[PDB]
């Protein structure tokens, strides 16, 4: 196998051939030396599913002896440099913050990482990112952060796409008590579309009003529908 | 795992054809989790010294 | 890059343009008008 | 997943074969580069005593082919500047206009909007 | 600009007594 | 409708409204004197007009007469001598006739008079190349680079050259380049150049004069950093690939000997040594590139909590000299400037904290921990605006830990007088349950009361702490103190509460009459609610007597109904009869009830 990496014969399929040898006979820290001498030779497309293999041995195998510091500084690599050339890295940005939940319990330092997925074309990956961010925010953090990552969100994604997070941010809102804000941002959201294409935030709205809101506040809304519908 | 391990599994496998032939809500929460057991020391070594008083 | 001028006042070749290239509050107000509300209802009592 | 299967050698192949505003020198070393490219798809002195002026032996054909290049180029950039202006002249949204000169103001006023 | 309301915003001499009724308090026995 | 953007529309219609020939040479010359008057006469009046000028230059040359057209650039060039497509247009018009020689006399004037302008060198350029004279155009780009022009015309002579596959020259022309422009992208031009049309002795031997110019020139500081990092790595990987290892090695440890300051030629070496080296050398070396990749993190944002938790962990892991040092920066670098708990201030304060349990664990130096908590307290946290309960209950454990337990309590009384907190006071309390000092405990409770005396909270734990203590009259007085009059403070709902605390208790202690009374009492304050006669038939219930006191208890609630003058209450009445007939009765107090239910009420 080294004569073939050397006569640069290895393929990507061959490159895991051997790697996946090496740790089927126990020499694991030797098949990180494999992944560490093919990952860069091969395009950066290419590039993505080694490191994918390369990080998914690292963490979560009993012979491994990367140190916690060592692990993150192959992140890091993998990251810079996959986004350096536009490659879809959500995989890569979820490992990351799964692992660093895992090794030193910093839940703060996991949410960053994933908004730093989010904030950096593949708009479908980025929304997914958007919504894990948040909930684990919301489940973990609570206010002072999740509002950051809510009112960036918003503010970065266009519209009939930050309704979704407009609806999500009203709800949070609503269950933490804060029911002015929450109708204010719901009363932002609905500004953004025009109502024929906007309902999934208008029947929210009204569920809302009922649960929160009262007769004159309700009768408010509907004011708003009509205007906003002329 | 699913693009080049997923194939890389289905060769080990298929070398046993081979091989037949070859035989043939807080917002620091974290920090808190981070810093329990520390906390959790200095309490037993605070209990025995005020159990000594 | 500065921008074309369009006089408001002049028009040597006599182009038509678009329109749109053609084309304060102290609490002591208050304070004064209530005051004088207040007057106003004194003398009426 | 057919990608999977090609050496390092394949991918080096591969990735050789398929890998505002401008400054006046930058438009001018374009403009040059652009002429060499049109050149390849195409292609001694003696002084005198008395006057002290230099010839040089030049291939008449060549003089030729520069003057009919740049009679050529000359001929097509006033052709595409020609159909421009007829496109200009029918488009087709600009605020009212009372003559030709006019409608070209207004249009310079929205290229300002961008 | 999304402006919202600061956080916390909603919709829409006793201690002389506490501490003559402690001091009225009986003494304590201590018996455990 | 008529509109202004119609009306304005037919305006424009509305305004939007002969082919002379030539038949001999009287007619020509009557025309051109016409149009030679008329340009004439505007150029007089405005000889700035350069468009004016060139239309008459180029109206000359459409009469075939180039004396006259090469009058006419003349004359424009004495007005303006810098208008670059005047000059052009002049040299386009003399090609275009074929006058060479006209046209070269043209741009050697133009490149004399304006030989900062790319334009016109280029011009000359494609000019002499279009005619395959090659040695012109090469004593065009000598005298032209000669002139210390700008990047765009070295590279363009490397291209002439490359064109004439004169490897030679662009070898000389590389060896002056790199002196006229000394930035590293122009060395590594150059060995880029040697890599693909040139031998490896030549390649070797240029990268061995970067880096002998960037060692002899160090001082002038004419290289950033980035740029000799670049010059060594490329250098190092280039003899990587030849398979010599061994010279990378040494390239890489020489260079680093001799340029220590630079942080990335030492990152460099760990990209190097992670796909080339051993396994041994490349954790210390990314030990190092995380210290030094967490410092700039945290230089660039140094309320980054997170950060600094593992940079700390990173220096304490790896480097043991440096944790007192970099703890000294935590501190006074992450303290907020904020005056108010935001996660900020909660999350800067586990710094301290994780400082403070640091030195405890791993030096044991109370003097030095004692110093910490004096600087943090008394400086550091905002005492008017705010506190940390932590703080203080931990200086009182630590206080604890090393005898001081009076200067323990005097700083707990110390931190109740400058910012009282709900935390503050619980842990104090529970502090001294664990130091069985109960006799203070309570007086304890009576600065928490004053600090917030309507939460029941506070008012219920007199009752366990006296009952532990086993003093029933001290806990029947607080009880009786807890519902008084005097703490009114506390809101209708938690009085009643608390009331029934009390009653709880007293039924704890076998205390039925008392327990009566203050059911009574109870009901009193229940405003005499049917479900408070309810509490107070059950309570009779729980004092066969049970079933006679029940009884009791039914003819006490239809008598307070019956006060209170309300069907409603008689109904109730009738109801908890009812339920104590099949509680605790028989059918026939059951009959009894219905025979006293009212009719659709109207009570018979
Ligand atoms: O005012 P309290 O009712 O006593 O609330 C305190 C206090 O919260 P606040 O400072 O916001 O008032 C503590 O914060 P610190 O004083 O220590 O800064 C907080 O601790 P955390 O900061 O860790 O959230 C603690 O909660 P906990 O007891 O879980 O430590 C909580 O005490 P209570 O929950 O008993 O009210």
């Amino acid at each position: 196998y080294n004569t073939v990496i050397d006569l640069r014969l290895i393929t990507p399929a061959m490159a895991e051939n051997f790697a996946l040898f090496l740790q089927n006979h126990y020499e694991v820290m030797e098949s990180f030396q494999v992944y560490e001498k093919t990952i860069p030779l091969f395009p950066p497309e290419i590039q993505y599913e080694l490191w994918i293999e390369y990080l998914e041995v690292a963490t979560s195998h009993q012979l491994s002896s990367l140190s916690p510091e060592h692990i993150r500084f192959l992140f890091e690599k993998a990251l810079k440099n996959l986004c350096s050339n536009g490659i879809d890295c959500k995989t890569i940005f979820i490992a990351y913050s799964v692992f660093e939940e895992r090794i030193s319990g910093l839940i703060s330092k996991s949410i960053e990482i994933l908004r730093r997925g989010a904030v950096i074309t593949h708009l479908e990956s980025r929304l997914q990112l958007w919504r894990m961010c948040i909930s684990k925010a919301e489940s973990t953090l609570g206010p002072s952060v999740t509002r950051e990552l809510y009112q960036e969100c918003i503010q970065i994604l266009p519209n009939s796409k930050a309704v979704e997070f407009v609806i999500k941010f009203s709800d949070f809102e609503s269950s933490i008590g804060e029911t002015i804000r929450a109708r204010e941002i719901l009363a932002y959201g609905a500004k953004l579309l025009p109502p024929s294409r906007n309902t999934e935030l208008w029947d929210s709205f009204e569920i809302f009003e009922l649960k929160h809101g009262d007769k004159e506040t309700y009768k408010d809304m509907l004011k708003m529908k009509k205007v906003l519908e002329s | 795992m699913p693009s080049l391990r997923d194939l890389s599994l289905e060769r080990d496998q298929e070398l046993n054809q081979l091989r037949a032939r070859i035989n043939q809500v807080c917002e620091t929460s974290d920090l808190k989790a981070k810093l329990a057991p520390i906390m959790e020391v200095l309490e037993k070594k605070t209990n025995e010294k005020i159990k000594g008083i | 890059k500065i921008p074309a001028a369009v006089s408001n006042w002049k028009n040597p070749n006599g182009y038509t343009v678009a329109l749109e290239r053609r084309v304060t509050i102290n609490d002591g107000f208050m304070k004064l008008s209530e005051a004088l509300e207040n007057a106003d209802k004194k003398a009426r009592q | 997943e057919k990608a999977f299967h090609y050496t390092v050698q394949e991918y080096d192949a591969w990735e050789r074969r398929h890998p505002g505003g401008i400054s006046y020198d930058q438009l001018a070393k374009l403009s040059y580069e652009k002429t060499l490219r049109n050149l390849a798809t195409q292609t001694k002195v003696q002084k005198d005593t008395k006057t002290g002026k230099i010839t040089i032996a030049d291939d008449d054909k060549l003089v030729n082919k520069l003057a009919v290049s740049l009679q050529s180029e000359s001929k097509k950039r006033y052709e595409a500047r020609k159909r421009q202006m007829q496109n200009a002249k029918t488009l087709y949204g600009v605020e009212s206009f009372i003559n030709d000169k006019n409608k070209q103001f207004n249009e310079k006023l929205s290229r300002e909007s961008k | 600009k999304l402006i919202l309301s600061a956080p916390g915003t909603k919709q829409g001499r006793i201690r002389k007594f506490l501490v003559q009724m402690f001091a009225s308090l009986p003494s304590p026995k201590n018996d455990f | 409708h008529v509109s202004a953007e119609q009306i304005l529309r037919d305006v424009y219609k509305k305004g939007q409204k002969t082919n002379i020939d030539i038949l001999d040479l009287e007619e020509l010359r009557e025309y051109q004197r016409r149009k030679r008057t008329e340009y004439e006469g505007y150029l007089k009046r405005n000889r700035l007009d350069m468009g004016q000028w060139i239309r008459y230059a180029q109206f000359e040359i459409e009469q075939h007469d180039m004396r006259r057209a090469r009058s006419i650039f003349e004359r424009a060039l004495l007005v303006d001598s810098s208008f670059i497509p005047l000059w052009i247009r002049y040299i386009d018009a003399e090609l275009k006739v074929k006058c060479i020689n006209h046209a070269r006399n043209l741009m050697n004037r133009a490149i004399s008079t304006l030989p900062r302008v790319d334009k016109l060198w280029y011009k000359y350029l494609i000019v002499e190349e279009s005619l395959n004279n090659v040695e012109i155009v090469r004593s065009l780009y000598t005298k032209w680079c000669s002139l210390e022009p700008g990047v765009n015309a070295w590279n363009s002579f490397v291209d002439f050259e490359i064109r004439q596959k004169n490897w030679n020259g662009v070898r000389e022309i590389y060896s002056k380049y790199v002196m006229a422009h000394p930035q590293m992208q122009t060395w590594l031009k150059w060995v880029r150049f040697e890599n693909r049309h040139g031998n490896t002795e030549f390649t070797r031997s240029v990268y061995s004069l970067a880096i002998d110019t960037v060692a002899n020139l160090q001082n002038l500081q004419i290289w950033s950093d980035m740029e000799v990092a670049k010059l060594v790595n490329s250098f190092a990987h280039w003899e990587a690939a030849q398979q010599e290892y061994e010279r990378s090695s040494a390239l890489y440890q020489i260079a680093i000997e001799k340029w220590p300051s630079n942080q990335l030629l030492k990152a460099g070496l760990l990209d190097f040594e992670k796909q080339f080296g051993d396994i041994n050398s490349i954790e210390e070396t990314i030990s190092y590139k995380r210290k030094m990749e967490y410092e700039t993190i945290l230089s660039n944002n140094a309320y980054d909590y997170d950060t600094w938790w593992l940079y700390l962990d990173l220096i304490s892991e790896s480097f043991p000299k440096q944790i007192m040092q970099t703890f000294e920066k935590a501190i006074v670098d992450s303290r907020p400037k904020e005056l108010s708990k935001n996660v900020q201030w909660k999350r800067y304060i586990y710094l301290w904290m994780r400082y403070i349990c640091y030195v405890e664990l791993e030096l044991e130096n109370s003097l030095l921990e004692e110093e910490l908590f004096q600087r943090l307290i008394d400086d550091i946290i905002p005492h008017k605006h705010f506190t940390f309960s932590k703080i203080w209950l931990m200086y009182a454990k630590f206080l604890i830990r090393h005898d001081d337990v009076p200067k323990a309590r005097k700083i707990l009384g110390k931190a109740i007088g400058l910012c009282p907190k709900a935390k503050t006071f619980k842990g104090y309390i529970e502090l001294e349950v664990k130091l069985k000092e109960f006799d203070r405990v309570r007086k304890i409770y009576e600065k928490f009361i004053e600090f917030q005396p309507s939460d029941l909270q506070i008012w219920s734990q007199y009752g366990e702490l006296e009952e532990n203590l086993g003093d029933w009259d001290r806990v029947r007085g607080i009880y009786t103190i807890a519902l008084d009059e005097n703490s009114d403070f506390l809101t209708k709902e938690a009085k009643i509460v608390l009331l029934q605390k009390y009653i709880t208790f007293e039924t704890e202690s076998q205390e039925f009459e008392k327990a009566r009374k203050l059911y009574r009492r109870y009901l009193e304050l229940n405003q005499y609610s049917p479900q408070s006669w309810i509490e107070f038939a059950m309570y009779q219930t729980s004092t066969d007597e049970n079933k006679l006191e029940a009884r009791k208890v039914f003819e006490e609630a239809i008598v307070f109904f019956k006060e209170k003058d309300d069907k409603q209450g008689r109904l109730s009445i009738l109801e908890a009869l009812k339920d104590y007939e099949e509680t605790y009765g028989t059918e026939l107090d059951q009959e009894t009830v219905k025979k006293r239910f009212p009719k659709v009420y109207i009570f018979p």
